[PDB]
């Protein structure tokens, strides 16, 4: 059995822009096993309406998943994507950078 | 360059609290379209690309029911492979496969898959010649003698180089317009200064399909090892995908900086420049 540490991107689906609605995306890959926990924050608050993809994997067989919600930037809000997983001690936080 | 329908699967159990997770995916090229996910009440095969909504009802209940038979399969290999390795009784295993078919532009089969993988690790594949088995230990070699006792193989290899083409061909035929359709990257160049004598230049590649994708730097036409970060492709979302390369620069010196972008949706290799 091996164990694989999640990678995690956070990033918007279009180039961002103050005012004009968009999509918050946190990629978790490269990750094993499955069981993972996944979090969109909103200035350290878990967002709701958090969808994601169905479970996938590549072909080292490491999983990766998409966790994605509506959004629209603002020159005062901060976002950021929050990681929970076996191989982690404690939650892993990766804030979201508008040039990445 | 070949089209390719694969189908993936997870099979995790979960000792003590039930029956284990099943989560099954297929795709077609880099595109999903249909999911099973046993975690349901009544859960069914169910579709995840427009085009393959126009499936009949016979589909969907025969989908439906195939992804119910590969389950009890799965659950019975999560328990015969704890015993090949001599494993308590506690204690969740993952058990994933995935297999199918690349259509040759000659119109017939350029190469099958059926692989597998037991807690992150190989087990079993089928060999390229679509013949024999390849074991990763003597588990596995357990498996292959049985396999080969029932010539799997070959009736496998029957279903790769007939039913998986021609599904792979329908699909490819009623999704036409986006599987068959290369979205060229949209492509640009950022600045970001890191200090008074050096910046970031960083190369984007933004909604492109398929998801493959090469994107190097070069200064003065050599290409770039050092002081670099690409990312690895990302999905946007919406069936495209997205990378970047980032280069840290001399101030004053950009313009000796060029990212080179290739893709299917380009007829040409792109070069590209931070233009200010
Ligand atoms: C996302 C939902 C999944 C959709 C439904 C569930 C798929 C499970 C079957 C495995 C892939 C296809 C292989 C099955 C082909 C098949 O019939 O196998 C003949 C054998 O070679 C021996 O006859
Ligand atoms: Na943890």
């Amino acid at each position: 059995a091996i164990q694989r540490t999640p990678k995690i991107q956070v990033y918007s689906r279009h180039p961002p822009e103050n005012g004009k609605p968009n999509f918050l995306n946190c990629y978790v890959s490269g990750f094993h096993p499955s069981d993972i926990e996944v979090d969109l924050l909103k200035n350290g608050e878990k967002m709701g309406k958090v969808e994601h993809s169905d479970l996938s994997f590549s072909k080292d067989w490491s999983f990766y998943l998409l966790y994605y919600t509506e959004f629209t930037p603002n020159e005062k809000d901060e976002y950021a994507c929050r990681v929970n997983h076996v191989t982690l001690s404690g939650p892993r936080t990766v804030k979201w950078d508008r040039d990445m | 360059g070949s089209h390719s329908l694969r189908y993936f699967g997870t099979a995790v159990s979960r000792p003590g609290r039930g029956e284990p997770r099943f989560i099954y995916v297929g795709y077609v090229d880099d595109t999903q379209f249909v999911r099973f996910d046993s975690d349901a009440a009544s859960p069914r095969t169910e579709p995840r690309a427009p085009w393959v909504e126009q499936e009949g009802p016979e589909y969907w209940e025969e989908e439906t029911r195939r992804a119910k038979a590969r389950a009890q399969t799965d659950r019975a290999d999560l328990r015969t492979l704890r015993g090949y390795y001599n494993q308590s009784e506690a204690g969740s295993h993952t058990l994933q496969w995935m297999a199918g078919c690349d259509l040759g532009p000659n119109g017939r089969l350029l190469r099958g898959y059926h692989q597998s993988a037991y807690d992150g690790k190989d087990y079993i594949a089928l060999n390229e010649d679509l013949r024999s088995w390849i074991a990763a230990d003597m588990a596995a070699q357990n498996t292959q003698r049985k396999w080969e006792a029932t010539r799997y193989a070959e009736r496998f290899r029957a279903y790769l180089e007939g039913p998986c083409l021609e599904w792979l061909r329908r699909y490819l035929e009623n999704g036409k317009e986006t599987l068959q359709h290369a979205d060229p990257p949209k492509t640009h160049v950022t600045h970001h200064p890191v200090s008074d004598h050096e910046a970031t230049l960083r190369c984007w590649a933004l909604g492109f399909y398929p998801a493959e994708i090469t994107l190097t730097w070069q200064r003065d036409g050599e290409d770039q090892t050092q002081d670099i970060e690409f990312v690895e492709t990302r999905p946007a979302g919406d069936g495209t995908f997205q990378k970047w390369g980032a280069v840290v620069v001399p101030s004053g010196e950009e313009q000796r900086y060029t990212c080179h972008v290739q893709h299917k949706g380009l007829p040409e290799p792109l070069t590209l420049r931070w233009e200010p």
